[PDB]
RNA sequence: UAUGCAAAUAUAAAAUUAUAGUAAUUAUAAAUUAUAUUAUAUUAUAUUUAUUCAUAUAAUUAAUAGGAUAAUAUUUGUAGUUUUUGAUACCAUGAUAAGGAUUAUAAAUUGAAAGUGUUAAUAUCAUAAUCAAAAUUUAUUAUUUAUAUUAAAUAUGUAUGUGUAGAUAAAAUAAGAA
């Protein structure tokens, strides 16, 4: 620690591993803290069994455990900071400096691509590609067409 | 380049290079690899086995009508896995009120053993007046020639291992090859028992044949547990069997001699309460048993605490000495020229140079 | 504080230092195992000599064989120094090994006319007997290289037979101390760097570490070391 | 001229082992010799390492609830600590205690292989919250 | 601005400088180096549109450890403090960008290598790092203009003033310009 004897080139690189915590944090806590929201907000009766004072006791009762759940993971994804693994770059989604295949930056893409350390395909700098979905309609059509290869493609049970 | 390395397998620039396959190339298998056959390793586990019985067994097999018509004495003896909570006394009264009815000397065996096995559960010393009342006129005494049931033998065993009794050996003498012969029919669970339990009574000669008998029969060292060992080879102080111990330690693997070194460290440190009784202190047995797992296993490499006290030779450091010996090379000259002959024999060499301390 | 033997610096009195962990050449890093209480000629020094090892014969083997003898096993008694032999084991032919070499070229009656036993034909057994089992061994290196079929060596031989101290090859385990430098045959260079790198061998080497290892036993080996711990001329954190 | 980040700490294995067990030279790391781990750690030291693992809601943050110095000082001027029967007069005490943080069994499964809810992730092996002990 | 007062490069020569003593030769030459289309001729350039541009926070980076249907390891629960010193709040070698002026129709693309914060040898008090709810003074940025106007993570209260000074931005490619 401090500066004694540090094993990797930079300091900012743990902060990966810390987001990665973070992430696993999320996995655990998303599903407790959906439902104690759902239950918590919903004005409707939830069925038969819970009517009236047994149901908004029970909403109290919810919400009171959920604040009293201790570390319970609150923060968004999209709020929570993008840095690269291979040289602590920081990055936010939705711009040009985050990649969201590779989870790098634009810098450690640009230095990738231009050494041979990613086998990526060149096109037109101003052009659609060579995917048929995105010459068809762009970002939002391919992915709607991810959204129904995924989900819409199956009829549910 | 730089501090950080670069993965061969996702670089495309190194998979495509010279000394891999180019994609125009075609792509195929070439010398298919077969590890798994021509040398197989065998199943080896770090954990041991979880569903294994880890407790010795009895054989208890009898007439199914004597078993029936013994069925509600039976209830309160231990079955298998089940074991039942009743009074040592309660079971033991209703076999010395009952054994002479049935008349059947297995029955009786086997019902006997049933008893041991179950007041050696409960840590019940008083039934060795039992063996005395029933085994002892005429499976061993003054050249008994009777031969007693295994499942006998072995409650008698465990019993007297649970109870740390000193009638042992009697029993183990005729368990010998020129006797009874049940000593290759012995499991290691009760092979552990008998060194745990010598091992906490403290006997010196004990430790030594039974030891020297698994090695004759071929029990398995290695699925023998390491406590047990540990026990059995921290009584030993005498210098004859102290030399058999070491030269007995060869026969573990490398694996179990490391962790019996492991499990006498942390019992004799840290693990001081998992043992009913506290082992005693055999800082000889200790320091042995650190020094052979520290041979057999595979030797590192600490190039600084090697050599930290090296100091190189006087020639070869002396431009980078301020004050060393240079005249003691002469000296070794003269010494080894008078020993050849060459010199005069034991000629008087005085100082040539100064002496600057 | 700081110190010529904490330091990290490359060169120590002129010399390599060999307390840097970057000074090593990789392969020296790699497992080994101990072998000091092993056989003489098991042992790691006889690396060239290691693939011209004879097999085993034990004591209930030879005990077996002088009770109950076989024509076609020619147990042979390599031992020089006929003032040092004593008793005769027994079904021994006397061939020693100081003329072995030349033995074993002769033909067969050129052989018999000379020794007084005929050639034990390449193909029946040979078990070869001396002083701890060492001039048996190096013979059996030439009936192996003579390409015979079966030639054991019995280690211990005659002395551990019949219960005498008779030492042969009189050779001490021990080593003196390196008095020299480092030689040039152990220094290693780099081939791609050309960085000049160490190598276990002259003044440091297994031997000397396994001749350097602690005694078995604690009483003896508290003997050796000082009071107040094993190791105190090095700092706490460095033993 | 000798610094240090902590000027005291303790051995794993107690007076009963090490003396006999310093006899065999134990093969160190080459490239560093003396290491100095969490499990070798001070009780004080190690505490207040510990309390600074968390980003927030732990006690080394000036500002998470569960501190306990008695003033802060911030961009140069200093402010006391509201104390927790002041902060109860107006924020509502809710406050169940260990057991809302654990969770059942059959709920593990479902928060993927979790059961407590402390933002420190517990693993029940004996391998990751390896201390001495 | 020739009337007087005034020999004067058109060369008989001996390495530079110097009073014909001062220093150690002195000069000179060639090649190359960004300033100058010419008026039929390897292209008609000349039109449309636009311009109130702003944001960053609460400190610890230096180990491996396997479990059901497997012929048996409590290795259940694996326990040896302390001699090193840089990408950190300067500095601590190299490496990708933006920047259209003459190789043209033709079975064809209108974006450059001369270098842009993060990356591989110089060290010598360096704990500066997001996991929410936060603090314009900073060159490099196309905002919705007068029928209907705030519902889900919290999301902009400011500037109506004759399409209005200076200064300045963009386009000759499925578009329409000679
Ligand atoms: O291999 C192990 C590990 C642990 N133990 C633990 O030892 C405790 C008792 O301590 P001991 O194991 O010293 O007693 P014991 O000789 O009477 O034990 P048994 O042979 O009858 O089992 C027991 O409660 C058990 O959990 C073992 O007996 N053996």
């Amino acid at each position: 620690m401090r500066h004694i004897g540090q094993d990797v080139p930079k300091r900012h690189t743990h902060f990966v591993l810390e987001s990665r915590l973070m992430y696993e944090k999320s996995f655990r806590d998303c599903w407790l803290h959906s439902v104690c929201r759902a239950i918590s907000q919903l004005d409707e009766p939830l069925s038969k069994t819970v009517v009236g004072t047994h149901q908004k006791m029970l909403q109290r009762k919810v919400t009171c455990f959920q604040y009293n759940q201790y570390g319970l993971f609150k923060t968004p994804y999209y709020r929570l900071a993008n840095v690269d693994r291979y040289h602590a770059v920081q990055g936010v989604a939705g711009t040009r400096e985050w990649v969201p295949y590779v989870n790098v930056s634009y810098w450690t893409m640009n230095k990738m691509v231009r050494g041979g350390n990613l086998l990526v395909h060149r096109v037109h700098y101003t052009g659609w590609g060579t995917d048929s979905h995105l010459k068809k309609g762009g970002w939002e059509h391919r992915w709607n067409k991810v959204l129904q290869r995924n989900v819409l493609q199956y009829s549910r049970i | 380049v730089g501090y950080t390395p670069v993965n061969p397998d996702t670089s495309p620039m190194v998979a495509y290079s010279q000394y891999h396959w180019h994609y125009n190339l075609p792509q195929g298998m070439e010398r298919p690899h077969s590890v798994n056959r021509t040398f197989a390793a065998p199943f080896q586990s770090n954990h041991s086995l979880v569903n294994k019985y880890r407790g010795v067994w009895i054989e208890f097999d009898m007439h199914p009508a004597f078993s029936v018509a013994l069925e509600p004495q039976l209830r309160k003896l231990p079955r298998g896995r089940t074991l039942p909570k009743t009074p040592a006394e309660e079971v033991i009264a209703d076999y010395t009120a009952l054994a002479p009815l049935v008349d059947d000397e297995k029955t009786r065996d086997l019902w006997l053993a049933k008893v041991f096995q179950h007041c050696a559960f409960q840590r019940c010393g008083g039934a060795m007046e039992l063996w005395e009342r029933y085994c002892h006129q005429r499976f061993t005494a003054e050249g008994a020639t009777a031969k007693p049931p295994l499942s006998l033998v072995k409650s008698v065993l465990f019993y007297c291992n649970k109870t740390d009794n000193s009638g042992w050996r009697a029993l183990f003498d005729r368990c010998l090859k020129d006797g009874w012969n049940y000593t290759p029919l012995f499991d290691t669970a009760q092979w552990s028992f008998m060194l745990k339990s010598i091992g906490r009574m403290g006997d010196e000669d004990g430790v030594r044949a039974v030891l020297e008998e698994m090695l004759d029969v071929q029990a398995d060292l290695d699925r023998v547990e390491a406590r047990s060992v540990v026990i059995a080879l921290n009584a030993v102080t005498n210098a004859d069997v102290y030399e058999f111990v070491k030269k007995y330690l060869f026969n573990f693997g490398e694996r179990k001699v490391k962790f019996l070194r492991t499990t006498y460290s942390d019992l004799r440190g840290h693990g001081a309460g998992k043992l009913r009784i506290p082992l005693k202190e055999n800082d000889n047995m200790y320091y042995h048993v650190c020094w052979h797992s520290s041979i057999r296993s595979p030797r590192q490499f600490s190039p600084r605490q090697l050599y930290f006290d090296y100091t190189p030779s006087t020639l070869g450091s002396s431009s980078h000495n301020p004050n060393a010996k240079i005249d003691d090379i002469v000296k070794d000259k003269i010494e080894k020229w008078k020993a050849e002959g060459l010199l005069p024999e034991d000629y008087v060499h005085e100082d040539r140079v100064y002496d600057r301390s | 504080q700081a110190d010529r033997r904490t330091r990290h610096h490359m060169m120590v009195d002129g010399q390599i230092n060999p307390r840097e962990w970057f000074n090593w050449h990789p392969k020296e890093y790699q497992p080994w195992y101990f072998d000091r209480h092993k056989f003489l000629y098991e042992q790691r020094q006889y690396a060239q000599f290691h693939h011209l090892l004879c097999h085993q014969v034990y004591l209930k083997d030879m005990l077996h064989l002088m009770r109950y003898p076989e024509p076609y096993t020619h147990i042979i008694d390599c031992r020089t120094s006929t003032q040092k032999m004593h008793r005769w084991v027994p079904h021994s032919l006397w061939l020693p090994r100081d003329e072995v070499e030349y033995a074993l070229q002769l033909s067969a009656d050129e052989f018999l006319d000379m020794y007084g036993f005929r050639k034990p034909d390449k193909s029946d057994d040979v078990i070869l007997l001396s002083h701890n089992g060492i001039y048996s061994e190096q013979a059996g290196w030439e009936w192996k290289k003579q390409f015979f079929q079966h030639v054991y060596n019995y280690r211990g031989g005659t002395n551990e037979l019949f219960g005498e101290s008779y030492s042969d090859m009189n050779v001490s385990d021990v080593l003196s101390p390196w008095k020299g430098p480092f030689p040039q045959s152990g220094v290693f260079v780099d081939k791609w760097s050309k960085r000049k790198v160490l190598t276990r061998t002259g003044p440091f080497d297994r031997q000397y570490e396994m001749q350097d290892f602690a005694l078995p036993d604690l009483e003896l080996e508290k003997a050796r070391h000082p009071e107040e711990g094993p190791r105190q001329n090095m700092p706490f954190g460095l033993q | 001229s000798v610094s240090g980040v902590f000027s005291k700490g303790r051995g794993i294995g107690h007076e009963a082992t090490t003396s006999i067990l310093r006899y065999i030279p134990r093969a160190r790391v080459p490239w560093q010799p003396s290491r100095f781990g969490r499990e070798n750690l001070t009780a004080a030291d190690m505490a207040r390492l510990w309390s600074r693992g968390r980003y927030r809601d732990g006690p080394g943050n000036y500002n998470s609830g569960y501190c306990t110095e008695r003033t802060h000082v911030l961009e140069e001027n200093t402010v006391s600590i509201i104390p927790r029967r002041e902060l109860e007069k107006y924020m509502p005490d809710i406050t169940i205690g260990p057991k809302a943080l654990v969770t059942p069994v059959s709920l593990m499964n479902a928060r993927n292989g979790h059961r407590v809810t402390h933002d420190l992730l517990h693993s029940y092996d004996p391998h990751i919250g390896r201390l001495g002990k």
